[PDB]
């Protein structure tokens, strides 16, 4: 609708200051990545489980390459 | 005691603690070593409990 | 939305390859997020806060210790994600030292 | 190090004051974080620094 | 002059500062009653009473200045008497002066040998903080407010007290 996208306005304020946090910290996520990890944290998500699988799907396409 | 600094007071090095220093991430274990000299009492005054930190920060390099 | 397919979204984020194509890393997926979807351990945004300070202190920048506490700030301003501390234990957890990384902006 | 050591033990020595033991020690701090690199200002002198610091750890292999 | 002294001795928030300046302007007003019973027995003598109307003039603006005042920003403003250099006004503040510096000195007895300050009405420069004796006393527990100050010491004295 329209207050349905200035929702994802709202959102994509947040995405751009997660953005910042990611860089200063050196990670390899980039922004594509961060919008599934937001929802999967509006579900309820264990860090330590997302964690051990990133270290093996950036082994994945390293593997396959 | 197995090099000489054994003739110190033994209050002095008795309030001589380890502290753990600043978390890296997974880098070197000589990013994780401190001394703390345990300063409490009136003497936390004194010697200024701002001041410890930054004379930690010193000590780091 | 569905936990199944969200899972499937992120193995083709990171693998470049089709989804017909990879089916060996979307079971692991499952193994390890299944029975465990929610944390085993409780929230704390206190603690990642200070290492996120540990970080940019033993990088000796203490403009940056307080940029990232106006970026945490504007976290609670917005206010749309009720785990605050699952997005950034996350880039904790995959931290690494640039000894750099001045761009920052804010907003 | 000894400069600045100096100076401290001579101002607490002839200070009557628990006060100028405050004022002292701050200075004495001031001056230790101003001859090594950590200020504010030397942060990029200290960034050179790391540069070179590299090069010796290489060495180690 | 009797309403302001009326008042301000059932008013004990104004300090035991106001209640002393009170005190003393009892004392002198005491002695004009001397003058009325004498003045009563006799009973134009226009001359007897123009002395008055030249005691009666300070005394006006003597009460009408210290309004407002408290602590030892009432010590500056009899205070802002002593910077007379007419001896009979000279002697009318006198003897109002060590009444209103007796409280302040009595603190100062607290405080330049053993004890602490405990008022209920703030009449020192001493603006405590509770509870900030956890070991930090030595640091910022006793403010110097600048207020209760009082105007015959300096900033090098009320700083030396501390």
């Amino acid at each position: 609708a329209a207050a349905a996208a200035a929702n994802l306005n709202a959102v994509r304020e947040t995405m751009d200051v997660l953005l910042e946090i990611s860089r200063i910290l050196n990670t390899g996520l980039d922004m594509e990545t961060l919008s599934i990890c937001v929802r999967l944290c509006e579900q309820g998500i264990n860090p330590e489980a997302l964690s051990s699988v990133i270290k093996e799907l950036r082994k994945a396409t390293e593997a396959l390459k | 005691r197995a090099t000489n600094a054994q003739f110190d007071s033994p209050e002095i090095l008795r309030r001589l603690d380890v502290r753990l220093l600043e978390v890296s991430p997974g880098d070197t274990g000589w990013d994780v070593f401190s001394l703390d000299y345990h300063v409490d009492g009136p003497i936390a005054t004194v010697f200024t409990r701002e001041c410890m930190s930054h004379y930690l920060r010193v000590f780091n390099f | 939305k569905s936990p199944n397919v969200l899972l499937q979204n992120l193995c083709c984020r990171i693998l470049g390859r089709s989804e017909a194509d990879v089916a060996q890393q979307f079971q692991y997926a499952v193994r390890v997020i299944g029975s465990n979807f929610a944390p085993t351990v409780e929230r704390d945004e206190f603690l990642v806060a200070e290492k996120i300070k540990k970080e940019l202190i033993r990088q000796r920048r203490e403009a940056d210790a307080a940029l990232f506490s106006e970026l945490h700030r504007k976290l609670h301003s917005q206010g749309v994600l009720k785990n605050k501390w699952s997005i950034l234990y996350l880039l904790l957890s995959l931290s690494e030292d640039p000894r750099r990384q001045p761009s920052k902006v804010s907003s | 190090l000894e400069c600045s050591w100096d100076e401290l033990w001579n101002k607490v020595q002839q200070a009557q004051d628990l006060d100028h033991i405050i004022a002292a020690h701050e200075v004495f701090l001031d001056t230790i974080i101003s001859r090594c690199l950590l200020d504010s200002d030397s942060r990029a002198l200290l960034n050179q620094l790391r540069a070179v610091f590299d090069q010796i750890i290489e060495l180690q292999n | 002059i009797r309403r302001y002294t009326d008042q301000r001795s059932l008013d004990r928030s104004f300090g035991l500062v106001g209640q002393s300046f009170c005190a003393a302007l009892h004392q002198e007003l005491r002695e004009y009653y001397r003058l009325l019973s004498v003045l009563h027995s006799q009973l134009r003598l226009l001359v007897w009473t123009y002395d008055p109307k030249i005691r009666l003039k300070t005394l006006a603006a003597l009460v009408d200045h210290c309004q407002g005042r408290k602590g030892g920003e009432l010590a500056s403003a009899v205070h802002a008497y002593t910077k007379t250099g007419d001896p009979y006004m000279r002697s009318l503040v006198q003897h109002i002066l060590s009444l209103v510096s007796h409280p302040v000195l009595s603190f100062l007895y607290r405080w330049i040998y053993d004890g602490e300050l405990e008022d209920t009405y703030h009449e020192f420069f001493v603006a405590s903080d509770p509870t900030v004796k956890t070991d930090r006393l030595w640091h910022d527990k006793y403010t110097l407010r600048k207020s209760m100050i009082p105007s015959f010491m300096t900033m090098d004295q009320s700083r030396k007290v501390l």
